């Protein structure tokens, strides 16, 4: 009786087909495949939608309704457990963390000799699964830790986020990247490929954000562990780095130019490309929602006064630590850092160096109609005649996101340095310096502003003396905050530092005056410092799953 | 006469559904059978959803129809009803189970017109009616939405002058110092191009029409002692009252029956020939109609479509989406066939051979044209998607029936094989840039962009042995047996086959001697009977772990295509991608068939000499071993949903109908037909997954097990804030205020938060009525249906737009008119809460203000008609002249609660317009 | 190492309408047959077609265009034509023996 | 009514063509042979590998 056997699915392969060698490579780009079509609009690997409760930047969008959910989050008021928004991204990594695990299943059954690059393989879909448990765990402080390839589905059920503590949990997050920089190769051909000085750059960030303990059931920074230091600063080595052949760009610019896609500072990025055969390219659709009105629609992540006034520099070069937000930024008095037209494009200034595009304070440019203000982001944004701009139904462009860079690098160095406060104070000093000289540097496209605009460009590195700790970590804040503007770090540092709270009041407090988003805004000390488990999954895994402190 | 005569049974009269003039046979009995719930849209063609029994299943619940002994599961909208001798409705699993292992969802028997023995006959039916807009939402216009956007303003408290939207505001305050509006302007031209000019659209007139509907029928019938034939030529054509949506068909059905070697063999064939070509409205041209406000003109000062400018929100225009989805045809060819022989080796013996064959074949051909209004554009985007599908099934029944009539005992045995085979394919082309932009020119071959194939197939098959037994003693006491043996291709060889029995039992009381004197009491039986029935109804692939290679080519909205293609090289295109496979969902082998037991308890009764009928049902319904797709943990990532059998759904119900005809001394002839039903739905057993998501209910607060299928959990609102002394005695909540909607502490905790929910959303109506009145008087035969809802809730879509400013995803979108009630100092006495721009108090949350009664008691068909007397059509040589006018979803009553309008559609789907009919009928 | 699927679709429809009037006289040893006749005909082809490559199974189970991970092609075509006739036929015959 | 049913395996390998048909004629005289109502219809499904 062939009957009911005759008719076999078509176009699939079966589950126990997928194991097979002539597949596992295909596997592979798959586990690549999930970080460049695996992000929503609402949900985007970079973060950002989730940085808004940072003092950076607004929301952008009509109106407070348009994305409500991320406007409870910004002003850290009204944030419930049933949150779509924190219900897909949870998805969305653990989506990535499943096709890793896949990826490494597939390689784990494989001889050495007849596939010599397996070691590399697994290295590298180790990588790719620390990378997205590390950005679990900056969104969740508890995060199950599923790094067991050769695991059944219905043991997955008996996951737990509670069976590490937080020290565990970094451990075994930092294990995939020690394995990586133990296994991956000094320079890849292929430059969507992990590099050995990415994997320990990003070993090294989980370190040191290892090092800020955050022990007990609340969120309180309960000391400083000096061999977490100790490996950041092995793992930082700059002979690493010069051995792959990275380094800082001549211009900051480069950073987020098409022109200059995978340079030198471009430790790792996101390789997005287009016209590749696809309905409409693998675009950077999450940063769909960030173009400018003058495309036509989205408006989102908008720049902040406060990121503006903080860019804002003295007659000496230097940051004003006090006064920078007393008042606000005047183009035609007050000294800027050169960074700040690389990130925010204010008005009355070209849009992304094109001339025939400026900004002005209308319904052209800004969405809320001066709600959330007329600050445009430039760093993920593309111009309009760069011809790697398509219209997909979301204004979205090929620019590569990159996750690493070097200048991170160099500011983790510098914390590290610092907060071991056992000398080499001074290479940390040295490393500001060098940061601020290549933002001094940073003026190829923008020289022409002095006698255009009339933009006074002065920023000096700092001189080379004995410096306190609390001045020296004073200065790498604010190094940190004028150089990843608008790149979606500034929230997990501050909760990292464990000021987040103060900071976050201080600028509720100076923004409601200019903002009414901002009347009813307020952060709790141990409660708004990290996303809530979904109430989803809690319910999904009874008696397996916590709730986060204050919630 | 019931072709079961043991189980719960519905008897369908054909000649009243012809009466209302419906496309689709179903949607005409939309209330005319106990325990049957009909739900349609109001689109041109008869597409409706039909739920038998109440939700006795998580996966599909459509029914299985079942014509000229042919099985299937398409709609009916798609086929010529008009030419359905009788109708019935099997809802009891003991009675369905012999014709069909589809049978969990209920079966509904069709039976196409044949040649009556020994006379010729012709039909030929003419209808012509006219569709008007009734259920036309009341929106802002300009004048309206500059009033509403200025009480926003003021209540906010921000000047209502800085609303850039060209308005000036010309306003004060009164005594009291509540703010009054004066009056306003507007600037002449939204933009400063001087492109688009203000002006005072109707966008809901614009986009509607008044739709004609045309049908043509032609049957001829003829019947012999040595066969009979019958042919019928149908044309039908339905234009939408919106714009640019139409719907047509051709039909031709021809069916013949040859009896040879005296009576001894026989070979019958019904074959029907369907060709519907329709352009269906796109998705959400009613949600974008009410969004876009009425500022925005029809056409720009170039004679372009006119769009949103500067400020204005963006909103497509309707009408110019109406223009560019008029070349969106689709044609479908349907292919009903089916060709039987018999042959009688004696008196009691019958052999069937039955092939049934239905082919489906849909032809589309989308346009996507360049667009530019306002600020809406699509970037100059050109695109042709050409798209074809064939569904092809195949039925194969072998039946051995036997009869004897011994002594009082009458016995039929039956055994029965049957084989279904479907199959289904699809595949597309997609072609960019073109150049000339018209139907014509627009092909895949002119094109000169980049192109994408898509193409996909399935199919399943499925095994029956069924054997059937009845005994029927002294014309009194009737049994029956039935065993089912059924196997499919969707599960494994160790779960492949599945045994369901059913048995029924029925006693003829008006037949036994102790009650001979009851001349009244024309006829009483009492039916009982207890059945188990398999329900399969699942994805093909259910149990393989699916791979796909999803490259990416597929298009998708917010870039979350999930496609496997990376630029691992780092060269930003430019070529064909490395790509690779993704888990689409884990397999199950331990899969197995959903056992669906019903127990059924019937009374019918017939009194005043067959004048007075009626049936009462009883019904229990309780489905275990539920195929369910429950998805993933969580951590599983992609892929983790998996088909299980752990779910549990009970059903207990009530039917009740009645029929009353009788004459009148004066020559009136009435009949009167009520119908009555009501049923409660419970999950008992689901996995925790799926509670937990809250697919089937619960929002994904609480879990949906032990609740009615559907119900929703949301906050309760309390009314609204009328002074400042209220929001400080009541408990504290994130965005009180005074005119904010107050929210019910159910927990008492002092505080309002995500744990203040309960079970507020109940889709079960307490009961569903119908009423059929018919009456004759001097050749004028009049038929009015009236049916009814009661005890229903609904969830109103339209409310969260209509009672609220800028409660949207985006701003500034129109409203509707009684938002203008809303409460201020000015006007306390409303409910409405007061108008704001910001949503601090978060009112878009699900809760009981957007809860609405949807009880209704709609006329759904009225009709008067004159048939010319005997003698004039017999002068004429005419057998039969009629001729009559309709009016259909002409009057309706509805709930005071219901702020709304059409109970039956109050969300923003298709509307359900009135239907004014003028029809005739001659007998040649 | 070339793989790839065609997937091809084909309509033709024709419809053709006729209306013919006739009439017969057997007056005396004349017979006499006088038909006229309207035709219309139409008759509309269209064909359309995709193509997939980089298939990995190589059966006719996996080759299916959504299958494939190569470069897609989009083919397709339509023409039609009409025909309008007006045609009339008389016949005569004398006593069985003249046509 | 005709159900007819073909098939034919080519000499050469791997061609064949099958085809299925079905075949409905009627005619119906009503009013006294006045009116006459006629159809004929066929439906053929063949499949060739060539
Ligand atoms: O809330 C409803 C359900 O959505 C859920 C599902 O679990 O989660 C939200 C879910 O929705 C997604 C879609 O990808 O994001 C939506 C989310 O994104 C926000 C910002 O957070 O807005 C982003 C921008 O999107 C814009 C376009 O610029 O509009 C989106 C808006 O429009 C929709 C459909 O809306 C309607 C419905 O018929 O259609 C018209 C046009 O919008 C409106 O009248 C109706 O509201 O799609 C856009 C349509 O445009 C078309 O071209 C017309 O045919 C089609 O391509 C689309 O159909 C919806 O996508 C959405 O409502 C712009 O307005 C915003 O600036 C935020 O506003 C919105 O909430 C996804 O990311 C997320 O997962 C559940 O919360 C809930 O059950
Ligand atoms: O995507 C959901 C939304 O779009 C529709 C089409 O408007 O569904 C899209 C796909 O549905 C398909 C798959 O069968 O058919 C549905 C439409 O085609 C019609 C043509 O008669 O129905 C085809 C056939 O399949 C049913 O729909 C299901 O059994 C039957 O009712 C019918 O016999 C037509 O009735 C449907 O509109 C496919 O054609 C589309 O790609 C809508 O279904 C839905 O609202
Ligand atoms: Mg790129
Ligand atoms: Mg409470």
């Amino acid at each position: 009786d062939d009957f009911l056997d005759r008719q076999v699915p078509q176009g699939i392969v079966t589950g126990d087909q997928i194991a097979s060698p002539e597949y596992v490579d295909n596997l592979v780009i798959s586990a690549y495949a999930i970080w460049a079509t695996g992000d929503d609009i609402n949900s985007s690997f970079s973060l950002w939608n989730y940085d808004v409760r940072s003092d950076d930047c607004y929301k952008g969008g009509s109106g407070t309704e348009d994305g409500g959910v991320f406007n409870a989050l910004e002003i850290s008021k009204g944030i419930n457990t049933t949150d779509w928004n924190i219900n897909d991204i949870w998805k969305r990594l653990y989506q990535c963390i499943t096709r890793a695990n896949t990826a490494l299943q597939s390689l784990d059954q494989m001889d050495e000799k007849t596939y010599p690059l397996k070691n590399q393989r697994i290295a590298e879909m180790r990588f790719l699964r620390g990378h997205a448990h590390f950005m679990l765990k900056q969104l969740f402080k508890k995060i199950v830790i599923v790094n067991d390839e050769n695991m059944e589905p219905d043991a997955y059920n008996e996951l737990s986020n509670t069976t590490y503590t937080n020290d565990e949990q970094w451990q075994k997050i930092a294990d995939d990247f020690q394995f990586a920089y133990d296994n991956l190769p000094e320079v890849q051909i292929e430059k969507g490929r992990p590099a050995q000085a990415a994997a320990a750059a990003y070993l090294a960030k989980t370190y040191l954000y290892k090092a800020y303990r955050q022990d007990g059931a609340d969120n309180a920074l309960t000391g400083i562990n000096e061999e977490d230091l100790k490996q950041v600063v092995k793992y930082t080595d700059p002979l690493i780095m010069a051995k792959g052949g990275y380094g800082l760009e001549t211009d900051y610019s480069m950073n987020f130019l098409p022109q200059y896609e995978n340079g030198a500072e471009s430790v790792w990025a996101i390789q997005y490309s287009i016209n590749d055969g696809t309905y409409n390219g693998n675009l950077n659709w999450g940063m769909g929602l960030t173009t400018p009105q003058i495309l036509g629609c989205c408006d989102f992540h908008k720049p902040s006064q406060n990121l503006v006034n903080a860019f804002k520099t003295d007659s000496q070069g230097k940051p004003l630590f006090s006064t920078y937000d007393n008042e606000n930024y005047e183009v035609a008095t007050d000294n800027v850092d050169p960074r700040l037209f690389h990130t925010v494009g204010m008005p009355g200034f070209p849009y992304k160096y094109n001339e025939g595009y400026i900004i002005q304070k209308n319904d052209d440019w800004s969405r809320s109609k001066g709600l959330y203000g007329y600050y445009v982001s430039l760093k993920e944004n593309v111009d309009p005649d760069c011809d790697c701009l398509k219209k997909g139904s979301y204004w979205a462009s090929s620019l590569n996101h990159i996750v690493i860079r070097y200048a991170d690098v160099l500011l983790m160095r510098a914390e590290a340095l610092i907060q071991l406060n056992d000398g080499r104070i001074t290479d940390a000093i040295s490393l500001i310096n060098e940061v601020r000289s290549r933002a001094a540097g940073s003026t190829m496209l923008i020289f022409n502003y002095k006698e255009d605009y009339g933009v006074n460009f002065k920023v000096t590195p700092y001189d080379l003396k004995a410096y306190a700790q609390d001045e020296a970590m004073k200065m790498l804040k604010w190094e940190r905050r004028v150089e990843f503007g608008m790149e979606s770090s500034r929230f997990f540092d501050l909760v990292r530092w464990g000021e987040a709270k103060d900071v976050i009041n201080a600028y509720y407090v100076t923004e409601a005056s200019r903002c009414s988003i901002y009347k009813n805004a307020g952060f709790t000390e141990n409660k708004n410092e990290y996303l809530p488990v979904p109430f989803e999954q809690i319910s999904a895994s009874n008696g397996n799953y916590t709730q986060n402190f204050g919630w | 006469r019931k072709a079961d005569l043991t189980g719960a049974v519905s008897v369908v009269k054909v000649d009243e559904i012809q009466k209302q003039g419906e496309n689709n046979p179903v949607k005409a009995l939309q209330g005319r059978v106990p325990g049957m719930n009909i739900t349609a849209d109001g689109n041109p063609s008869g597409s409706a959803t039909v739920r038998i029994r109440g939700i006795g299943t998580l996966n599909n619940n459509d029914p299985l129809y079942i014509i000229d002994g042919v099985p299937t599961k398409a709609g009916m909208h798609e086929l010529n009803g008009n030419d359905i001798e009788s109708i019935q409705v099997l809802k009891d699993a003991a009675s369905a189970s012999i014709y069909g292992s589809r049978a969990a969802n209920g079966v509904i028997i069709i039976t196409t017109k044949q040649g009556k023995k020994g006379q010729i006959k012709i039909n030929f039916d003419a209808s012509v009616s006219a569709s008007m807009y009734q259920s036309k939402m009341n929106v802002l216009n300009t004048e309206q939405y500059g009033r509403a956007m200025w009480q926003a303003y003021v209540n906010d408290g921000e000047n209502p002058n800085g609303n850039a939207l060209g308005y000036a505001y010309n306003w004060g305050y009164n005594a009291d110092g509540n703010p009054v509006l004066y009056g306003m302007t507007l600037s002449k031209y939204l933009d400063s191009k001087n492109t688009m000019p203000v002006a005072d659209t109707d966008w809901f007139d614009e986009i509607t029409r008044t739709g004609v509907i045309q049908q043509y029928n032609l049957s001829v019938s003829n019947g012999s002692e040595k066969g009979s034939s019958f042919f019928s030529l149908g044309y039908y054509k339905n234009l939408g009252v919106i714009k640019d949506t139409d719907f047509d068909r051709f039909s031709a059905r021809m069916n013949s029956d040859y009896k040879l070697i005296d009576d001894i063999l026989t070979i019958g064939q019904h074959f029907t020939l369907n060709r519907t070509s329709e352009v269906q409205a796109p998705g959400g041209i009613i949600e974008t109609a009410l969004d876009i406000p009425s500022a925005i003109p029809v056409y720009a000062s170039d004679g372009s479509w006119g769009g949103p400018v500067g400020g204005w929100p963006d909103r497509r225009n309707p009408r110019a989406v109406l223009e560019y989805n008029k070349d969106n045809r689709y044609t479908y060819w349907r292919m009903f066939g089916d060709a039987y022989v018999n042959l009688t080796p004696f008196k009691g013996f019958n052999l069937r051979s039955t092939f049934g064959l239905d082919y489906a074949n849909k032809q589309a051909r989308y346009f996507t044209y360049p667009y530019q209004e306002g600020t809406q554009t699509n970037n100059g985007k050109s695109a042709v998607e050409a798209k074809q599908e064939h569904w092809t099934k195949w039925m194969w029944n072998a039946i051995a029936t036997y009869q004897l009539e011994v002594g009082k005992h009458r016995g039929d045995v039956m055994i029965g094989m049957e084989l279904n085979r479907e199959d289904d394919s699809h595949f597309s082309g997609y072609k960019e840039d073109f150049s000339i932009l018209t139907p014509d020119y627009m092909w895949p071959d002119a094109g000169s962009g980049t192109a994408q194939a898509y193409g996909a197939g399935e199919g399943y098959s499925l095994v029956s042995f069924f054997g059937k037994m009845n005994y029927s003693y002294a014309d009194r006491y009737l049994l029956s047996l039935t065993l089912r043996r059924d196997g499919s291709s969707r599960f494994g060889k160790n779960h492949r086959y599945a045994t369901f029995p059913s048995v029924s039992l029925g006693w003829r009381i008006t037949q036994e001697n102790f009650m001979k004197e009851l001349t009244w009491l024309d006829d009483l039986k009492l039916r009982a009977s207890w059945g188990q029935t398999g329900n399969q109804e699942i994805s093909n692939l259910a149990r393989y772990t699916i791979y796909a290679p999803n490259y990416g080519t597929t298009d998708s909205f917010g870039g979350q295509s999930y496609g496997t293609a990376y630029d691992i090289t780092g060269s930003n295109g430019g070529g064909v991608l490395p790509s690779g496979f993704k888990r689409n969902q884990i397999g199950n082998d331990n899969i197995k068939w959903e056992t669906t037991t019903q127990t059924n308890v019937g009374i019918d009764f017939s009194l005043f000499k067959q004048s007075l009928y009626g049936s009462l049902e009883y019904y229990y319904k309780k489905a275990t071993d539920i195929l369910t797709e429950m998805a993933g943990v969580g951590v599983l990532g992609e892929g983790g949903s998996r088909w299980i059998n752990s779910g549990a759904m009970k059903n207990q119900g009530f039917e009740f109908n009645l029929g009353y005809r009788n004459k009148t001394a004066f020559g009136l002839t009435y009949d009167l037909n009520g119908n009555i039903s009501t049923y409660r739905n419970e999950i008992l057993e689901l996995p925790e997954t799926v509670a937990a998501n809250g697919k089937f209910g619960g929002n994904g607060v609480k879990s949906v097990v032990g609740h009615t299928y559907g119900a929703q959990v949301g906050y309760i609102a309390d009314g609204i804030f009328k002074s400042q002394d209220e929001v400080d005695n009541h408990a504290t909540q994130e965005g009180a205020a005074v005119g904010r909607i107050r929210y019910r502490d159910i927990d008492h905790n002092g505080v309002i938060d995500e744990r203040d929910q309960n079970w507020i959303y109940d889709p079960t109506p307490s009961f569903s009525y119908g009423l059929n009145i018919y009456l004759e008087y001097k050749n004028f035969d009049l038929t009015m249906f009236w049916q009814g809802v009661q005890g229903v809730d609904i969830i109103s879509d339209v409310k969260k737009k209509s009672d609220f400013w800028s409660a949207s995803n985006v701003g500034f979108l129109n409203k509707g008119t009684r938002l203008l009630n809303a409460w201020s100092p000015t006007n306390p006495n409303s409910d409405i809460p007061a108008l704001t721009r910001s949503d601090t108090n978060n009112e878009q949350r699900v809760s009981t203000y957007f809860v609405e009664n949807g009880s209704f008691l709609k006329l759904r068909n009225i009709q008067l008609g004159y048939t010319v007397p005997a003698v004039i059509s017999k002068k004429m040589r005419m057998d039969r002249l009629r001729f009559y006018c309709s009016a259909q979803n002409l009057l309706t009553i509805k709930s005071k609660n219901f702020t709304g309008e059409d109970p039956e559609n109050p969300n923003f789907s298709y509307p359900i317009p009135v239907n004014i009919t003028f029809g005739l009928n001659i007998g040649f």
